[PDB]
């Protein structure tokens, strides 16, 4: 999808 | 109070693309403002100087500030491994606005991003502190270097940083 | 971030009825805009091409979705089995609206429904995620095949779907 | 009544 | 969505006193306003016609409903012995208000009220689903044939009812 | 006092 | 304190059926067993004695206590309309056991029921306050006139009350 | 059901 | 709903100093106001006749309702020892409110305060019930005969008092 | 109360295989016993006889009850469309554990699984309610029938059922 | 304080 | 009932 | 995985 | 870390009727167990000698404490008006135990009270933190001076007290 | 009710420099309130005169009151040694906003920060309840002796101090 | 950071 | 009382 | 159900080293057991073979399962993305244990950890699974090849796998 | 510390 | 893992006492314990080595850790300016107990304590995580200099610490 993580990034 | 304004000199692979400065919101989120600010003066021996954006993704955000394992999986703040999410006050209303990656509640380090949209889905997820001041055709240049998928074609790198105001 | 639009013709028993396309809120709801969104063009190998609407109630709405049973008993999502609930920002607030069907909370998978009123008790429980741009009254003849309880009179298929914007 | 559910449908 | 009108001929010991109709607000509460409308017309096999009105106190409301103690101790929704609070987006703002009358939260069977005053101190305890249409003035004539204690001196009976639209 | 319940009416 | 016991006479149609005593659980609940020991001795001005028990289900138990309508809507306890659900300390261990009836949590009035066999599905939704010290075998007669809906054939009345400790 | 109530009796 | 306007013939020491009146707010909470409404007729056996001010706080409230132990510790109402906080619609927003006095949540008696100044430190902990309809003048009056601890210097007395409207 | 003992005699493809007999454990859970037992008899109308077990999974258990659609999306409780999770007393101990099936908390209707194995992770989420009493090995010679995705090779239907005690 | 309590009356 | 408080004592 | 549901059967 | 002990010399109006003295549980509750110690030796320049039981129930309790009122709605603690309930590790658990009086959830102030006998009710509402060493005779002695609505007939005063261990 | 106004005359090494006085809040915090102006004149013994301002950090407040260790990590209510946060109704909307220090929820003892900014990242954890009504030039006269850390180069003490209104 | 507090003063 | 805090040591 | 137990053969470098097989425990997490069921075997087109150990560290556990990334930020389940915490039934008892890793609640994909110490710790946030059967001497060999920050010193891979019994 | 994530590893 | 050992080596103003080992629970409490393992090694740059214990109240405890602020407010973690409460495992059981000293919840920096008594009313609320191993009878001997107040009589400082296990 559209994050803005720190490691696991996801969809 | 008085907002600082800190100031990146962006470079593709080495060559020279410019400077962005961002105003940091310290009447809203001092703790949050004074990490960015510090990491950037480089005042306690580590910080952004040399470290690169390494997710833009085209129409979303540039995401930088991994400066310990520069992939997405590290940086460190001024306060430790991880500090508090101070406050949601303010929102991520549009373009050039400033906030922190983390990995959940509560994981705030180093990393951040500059949107280059309005991101709404992300309020109260991620805190909001600062805005391009000056610059953001530097930023639309380094969407530029990014993918669907956040890969960027270039090394794009924080050259110089510190602060102004 | 841009909103794409996607389409689909519609045919009644094999006769084409008419093309209906959406507008889909990426900027509030960008993982199940984007379901949806390669749903319809069919790029990760499934999707909606060639699916029916199983239930159309007259003056509520029409449901599809279901390519794997076509029953409202399956479907699945470009993520897997099922996802989260991404945030409930929209309401249901006219025809045209294009909403998540689900079986609970966080169980969205391809299931939809096209409203063709508004249904403002279904607020806060389904994800609102598009709405009709061209042709409505498309959507509004299809509706003549429902009856009170859902089952149609024709079989009605998303004959060909694919993105345009 | 009337719920847009997938599998167990109600009233 | 088209609400449905229905409507109540009221017999105040044998005479006929006049008819109500109410529109049930369909477009907020579907499942309520359903169990209303089906009640009324009987077709469920079970309703309200013949039945009366058990407890009247001026200047506050009329129930009726339980058809089948007659006293306030019975009645049943088509959905079963009890139904959930569907939800609470309608207010009794005043006089001719059709709410639900139960026995705490989630338990909706067929008795309601219609209030013959804004009754806010049961806002959010109580579902609202309907108003008086025409006919408020035998409502009030209604309310006549109470006391401070809700027991009436004549048998309020809804002589016949159906549906109208 | 002013309540609708059915059943146990209260005060 | 010291337990009290109290004692009901009961009679069938007018007939002399036998005695039932109790000890009530002061110890654990004592405001629930002050209410039950003042409502049997009739000392504050009203009470059980001439009242009937009005539901009966035979291997359930024997409902009564309804000292004002006769019928099940009725009852008031010595602090005013209704009291608060003291605490679930005590379960419903078997037959003999006495318990308060009521419309959900905190409607205490003067309703009780004495099980004629273990009721754990009641267990943490009735205060349990007694237990039959002496007369089970007249409990088991009361029984007899009961049926599956809980109507009697005789009247079962407490012909006098009072406390014996 | 087998419940002890005080006003709406239920199944 | 019709408010009630309730009067109190108040006497200091011996010379009658005047007639206040009072609306209750029915409309918003009708236990709390059919509590004071009783209890100032005198129609249940007891009530506020004869019962003085025991606490006035000049600027602050004058507080009164113990007519059984006159001190602060007691007082009754018609439901029982003590009933439930009915809702808060109505906030403390002037001098004349009369609002409940109690010992924390739902220990509402007979205890009440007129207010001589605006007090929104107790919004939500207070239920508002009724508003000095003509005589103010009166309660100033009364004003003058406390002190910062609430002492009085003369008996307030509710002389008499009962319902007009 | 005493037990009910109800059974079942299962058909394979329209020839008798053999009977299972049920003990409802109605000390524990009276309303979800009370409905199983009446739609064994079919008392109200509707039961199973005639359904068939539309899923068996080996190793895991048999699931059937669905007597409107007979496939998972239908049947209906004797309290209406569906009731309440009445309590979670009882754990999925091991084979012949007979437990509610659901489609998330409080929508029981008539579907059942007969458990061959101890099945510990649905404990408080479904409502165990009876054990086969004889008859086990039928429900072993059932198991052979199914599919690790519960597809059954015959029909398996209950030819008659009812109560036995 | 300024309270208007039943019994224990504080600050 | 059998309260111990600082204040309104109850039943 | 193994649920028993009613209408959407998961894994 | 020794437990202190604390006496009190109680006198009936002017006999001098024992001593009674008391552990105070230190190693469970400090807080609690320091402010009955410190008001025991009289040492912050207030306490409880010279001040009387008001209200004793005999086969309850004896209740104690409020030097400033006398009459139960006062006292005060060494910390301040009135402390937190520190914990609730110890239980009512038969006579001699003693506890905080409170007027509902950390209102602990001087009030305490001397168990008679075992009060589980209590428990989680009131913090206990002593028992008496020596003198249950004497406590039993004070018994018989109070009465079922804890009004006492001889005026039982803490003659002296101070610290022993 | 009126909101009193106290003074403080504030010396720098005992060289006077001038007055600043304070309307504090009454009418929306009174406890807390109450609590400053009765250690601003000192009448319960003890209070502010004397002491000095601890920590000045120049653009956001001067932070005073720890009269009894003189280093933020003493101080004393008049109501002992911490009380609960009285209610946060009012914001730091800017300079001259007076509020409560502490160590986390409901451990306000004396100590207080005059804002010389706003700071509504402390909204919802400081208790606001007074504001300067004359002498801000003083309170930025204050801040040239303050410093990054808080450091005084001066002591800063409260001369003399009293309520004027 | 910038708090008022009393004891722990953190950053 | 007996606390081990850090900064306001309370009683 | 019954058990699965799978196996690895692990090859140190490029040299076999030995097979571990590990019993998973479906009865308890069949959810959890069977993704790391399929993802051994392979059948769904992608699995365990060829990836490699990331991060082993001595005394506390070896961690595998990322075969996207190789390096603790990828991995997918059989489910989609992520999946649901299962339950926490089972806790970290010893070594030996297989439990998941996650990046906090609800975040499961396909990395495991197999424990050489007991991690209680890591009870309630991670999902035990499975346990060693055969083979735990092998999982000590490959604990000698790792570093107290999980860096290996050989690439340890999983060579083989796939179902026994 | 001893944790085992998947993305961002902490002490 | 192994539970380290680590010791400090005591000293009264200049005069050794003797050492003191303990045990760390890195079994239970693995980032807190590591957190003292590394602060005794001062492996990171700062850690106890000639910090002294600045509060010994005889009977309950002996508290250090603070190095910065010497006094009770500084200290910090290897992890930054505070951490988490990692779990509350185990309990306060006795004598030589080693436990962190906060300022409320998850405020853990590098201040301690090592009880001298057992103190199980500060369970739940600060994080046990070692023992005294070897030397209790010197910090027996440390007791001696301390006051009820905490105020050491002699500047009890760490002269050597450092890791034997």
């Amino acid at each position: 999808x559209l994050l803005v993580t720190a490691g696991l990034v996801l969809a | 109070m008085v907002n600082p304004t800190v100031f990146f000199d962006i470079a593709v692979d080495g060559e020279p693309l410019g400077r962005v400065s961002f105003e940091l919101f310290a009447d809203k989120v001092p703790k949050t403002a004074e990490n960015f600010r510090a990491l950037s003066t480089g005042e306690k021996g580590f910080g952004y100087k040399g470290s690169c954006f390494h997710r833009i993704i085209p129409g979303f955000m540039c995401q930088g500030g991994d400066f310990t394992r520069h992939n997405g999986t590290g940086g460190k703040s001024i306060y430790g491994e991880k500090f508090e999410d101070e406050n949601f006050i303010l929102k991520h209303t549009g373009p050039g606005i400033l906030s922190m990656a983390n990995a959940g509640p509560n994981t705030n380090g180093s990393q951040f991003f500059i949107c280059t949209a309005k991101t709404e889905w992300l309020d109260g997820k991620h805190v909001v502190f600062g805005k391009v001041k000056e610059g953001m055709n530097i930023v639309e240049a380094m969407e530029r270097f990014g993918s669907r998928n956040g890969k960027t074609s270039k090394k794009i790198t924080i050259a110089d940083c510190g602060q102004l105001e």
